[PDB]
RNA sequence: AAAGGCCUGAUUUUAUGCAGGCCACCAUCGAAAGGGAAUCCGGUUAAGAUUCCGGAACCUGGAUAUGGAUUCUUCACGGU
RNA sequence: UCAAUGAAGCGGAGCUGGAAUUCAUUUUCCACGUUCUAGCAUUCAAGGUCCCAUUCGGGGCUGAUCCGGGUUGAAGACAU
């Protein structure tokens, strides 16, 4: 049997992200002395529509406190973020829309987005459009913080980690459908070499584990163990419970 | 003066660009410097075995003074002074026919570890010094008990530079006087007795005592805080 | 002739003192380059018996080599041939890690 | 006791004196004689019909020259060879592996006077 | 990664010094349609021409001197 | 081991203001120049101070607390 399509995808031969128009590494400004004690005050000069990311980029300008230059950096635009809006960030940053705050200082029950898993990663949570984390716990004694995560997860996070106040813009980015093939064609052209995804059943049996047969049927079980190995775990993977949700 | 004006520059958080304070703590030291540095740090963090840290328990500077002083008296004779020494030796032996004793008995510090060791198990060494930072330390770790077990007065000394310059070489990692004249004998006996006060009496405890474990500034201060409140 | 004494401490390898020294160089050796001219031998006793005489013209290098075995040079371990030689792990190197160095 | 004050967290390579070469012997042991002289760059003018046509009405000469014949080289070469000031030198590579040089003479020096003294026209 | 290339003063080949010192950057190649310093016309050969001839242009780099400017209020002036 | 950084301010010990009953003594106690605005912040900083002989220039110290020279963080004998 030849190599399944998904097995080829890991090679990165052709499915590398089409990064020609990607505005840059959309991430948060590094933690520095200014934020670690007080705060800093930047400006959103103007906002551009990033390629292949529903969230617009709140591209900000920060003054370098060490060498006289404007350390350019990009933010992920929250709701209510506008050009000519000063941005305050740091442990002493007053909490407000579009302001980066360390998660220790934010009070309980607050909407946050673009959160650092651990301090230094420059933010890795809820970056997608219309997604936001909820601060549902505070654990100051062990420098921990309990969040409600967009995937319904309950993470514990170092209280030093930081995220930008507000919900990532582009809420409802997925409400209306693509509505046509070319629409999704344009959606994916800019970001992935992953579309179309062609059903494995229609494959000749060599091409896909599920393929082949006089009748266009899957044949064996769709569910496939986590313990299965590359080339076998294609289809339904580790399906804890198939069928309709809430039942 | 109405032209000299005081405008204090606010270097506070978020204010004008900070002045260039000394960043010596933050130098990207070349990797050889780093790997060289923490080697000493690991040399002290870990529980040091008993026969290690028998070094770094050494002589005082004041006692080392007359130590290096009397050795400077007993400096060996470099080959340059041998050139004329062999010149007069060859002449005196040849025509003066003065056997081979035309020169007096040489009185120099015996050096070189195999040479000094040979002086040790022969108990013919009257005093031995050991450099305390030989790389690898394995070269000398056996010497202290070797010296102690047969009663030759040894002394660990800091800095192979002093040994090298007292032997006209670069490093020696060891030194030994086997012959001392009578006038210098009294000073030597004073030194040997006071060195025996340092190592010879206490070697048994050093034979049993451990070492190392020196916590760094962050660790030791923090464990004091836990010690302080608990 | 301290080299004889150095030899018999070197035999007792896992001994506590050399266990300490071993624990020193393991850290020191990784950070330095894989190949680097050793300034001077770390075992003078063995140095002078393996051929090294501390005169001009001799140099010493210190090298590190991966432990473990030599895996098959075939993609995805797809051995082609009779099943006698399917195995692509537990395939041992004919030289020792010495000769590799 | 006393420690210095540095300004850069980055430790660049410390500048250090450099010594230029002091060879015991010359590498080639002798300066090679001129690889390209006057006679070496110029081979022979071409008297094809067109060059015969072109010379008098163009106030220009045609020069078979080496592949290495550079305009800077040839300009001084012909100037020093025929003791004639040159206005400008035009060149090309003839498809038979021969670099042809259309050399042009200034107002005072007229090609025929330079041409006839050579021996041809 | 210990990756220096320009700074400039010693007196117009001038220290290869802190000295009016600096990103902390990281080799190079990859487009005969991508971007690009500057040309056109007329004539002219058996075949070449925005390339040859003639004429008129422009640019780059270099050294470089006159006019004009400005300046005793030291490095311009008109206009809301 | 992981991550980051132009490895920039880490830890400790402080100073200032605060509410506390050792009253202030780190026997407490928290913060150590910015939150109406698409401005600017760059010359070993100005000042103040000391020294030189200072020519018509320079050089040290506070300004800008000091000690530790572990870049910081996580984790940790797990994991790899």
């Amino acid at each position: 049997g030849r190599v399944i399509r998904n097995q080829r995808k890991g090679a990165g031969s052709i499915f590398t992200s089409h990064t020609r128009l990607r505005q840059g590494a959309a991430k948060l400004r590094t933690l520095d002395y200014a934020e670690r004690h007080g705060y800093i005050r930047g400006i959103v000069k103007q906002i551009v529509h990033d390629s292949g990311r529903g969230a617009p980029l709140a591209k900000v300008v920060f003054r370098d406190p060490y060498k006289y230059r404007l350390r350019e950096e990009i933010f992920i635009a929250n709701e209510g973020v506008h050009t000519g809006q000063f941005i305050y960030a740091g442990k002493k940053a007053s909490l407000n829309v579009g302001n980066v705050l360390p998660l220790g200082s934010v009070p309980e029950g607050t909407i946050v987005s673009n959160v650092e898993e651990k301090p230094g990663d420059r933010g890795a949570l809820a970056r997608a459009s219309g997604n936001y984390v909820i601060i549902i716990g505070h654990n100051p004694d062990e420098n921990k913080t309990r969040v409600r995560l967009p995937s319904g997860a309950k993470k514990v996070i170092s209280s030093d980690a930081r995220g930008v106040i507000g919900v990532i813009a582009g809420g409802g980015r997925v409400d209306k459908p693509l509505l046509k093939a070319g629409r999704a064609f344009h959606k994916y052209r800019l970001k992935r070499n992953s579309w179309p995804k062609t059903r494995g059943v229609a494959m000749n049996p060599v091409d896909h584990p599920h393929g082949g047969g006089n009748h266009q049927h899957i044949g064996k079980a769709s569910t496939i163990s986590r313990g299965a190995v590359s080339g076998q775990k294609a289809g339904l993977i580790a399906a804890r419970r198939t069928g309709l949700l809430r039942g | 003066n109405p032209l000299t004006h005081s405008t204090p520059k606010n270097f506070g958080i978020g204010q004008a660009v900070q002045p260039k304070r000394n960043l010596s703590r933050y130098v990207k030291w070349p990797e050889y410097v780093r790997v060289q540095r923490q080697k000493k740090i690991l040399s002290i963090r870990l529980k040091v075995p008993p026969t290690i840290a028998q070094f770094q328990y050494t002589l005082d500077r004041n006692t080392a003074a007359e130590t290096f002083k009397l050795f400077n008296k007993y400096r060996p004779e470099t080959a340059a002074e041998k050139k004329e020494r062999l010149t007069k030796e060859a002449a005196a032996v040849a025509e003066g026919k003065s056997k081979q004793d035309a020169s007096p008995k040489p009185y120099a510090v015996k050096y070189g570890l195999n040479h000094v060791v040979a002086l040790i198990e022969n108990k013919k060494a009257k005093l031995v010094l050991i450099a305390n930072d030989v790389d690898p330390i394995e070269l000398v770790v056996f010497l202290p008990a070797l010296c102690k077990k047969m009663g030759v007065p040894y002394a660990i000394v800091k800095g192979k530079a002093r040994l090298g310059t007292l032997v006209n070489q670069k490093t020696s990692a060891v030194a030994a006087l086997t012959e001392v004249r009578a006038e210098d004998e009294a000073a030597l006996a004073k030194l040997v007795s006071t060195i025996d006060a340092n190592f010879a009496d206490k070697y048994d405890e050093v034979k049993k005592h451990w070492g190392g474990g020196i916590l760094g500034n962050k660790a030791q201060a923090k464990m004091d805080k836990r010690a302080k409140n608990s | 002739g301290a080299y004889k004494y150095l030899e018999e401490l070197q035999r007792k390898k896992q001994s506590d003192v050399l266990r300490f020294l071993q624990r020193v160089r393991v850290w020191e050796y990784r950070q330095k380059n894989v190949i680097h001219r050793a300034a001077r031998p770390t075992r003078p006793d063995k140095a002078r018996r393996l051929g090294y005489k501390a005169k001009q013209g001799f140099v010493i290098y210190r090298v590190r080599v991966r432990r473990g075995n030599r895996k098959r040079p075939v993609p995805k371990g797809a051995t082609y041939g009779k099943p006698t030689n399917q195995g692509v792990n537990e395939l041992k190197y004919q030289r020792s890690l010495r000769a590799t160095a | 006791k006393a420690l210095k004050v540095r300004t850069s967290a980055t430790f660049r390579l410390p500048k250090t004196l450099k010594l230029a070469r002091a060879p015991k012997y010359a590498s080639k042991a002798v300066p090679h004689y001129n690889r390209l002289d006057s006679y070496k760059v110029i081979e022979q003018p071409i008297t094809s019909e067109t060059a015969m046509k072109k010379v008098e009405d163009g106030n220009i000469l045609v020069f078979q020259v080496s592949m290495k014949a550079n305009k800077y080289q040839i300009k001084k070469a012909v100037k020093e060879l025929y003791e004639v000031d040159v206005l400008k030198v035009n060149t090309l590579v003839r498809p038979n592996g021969t670099k042809k040089a259309y050399v042009r003479l200034t107002a005072d020096y007229d090609a025929l006077d330079i041409a006839n003294r050579i021996g041809y026209i």
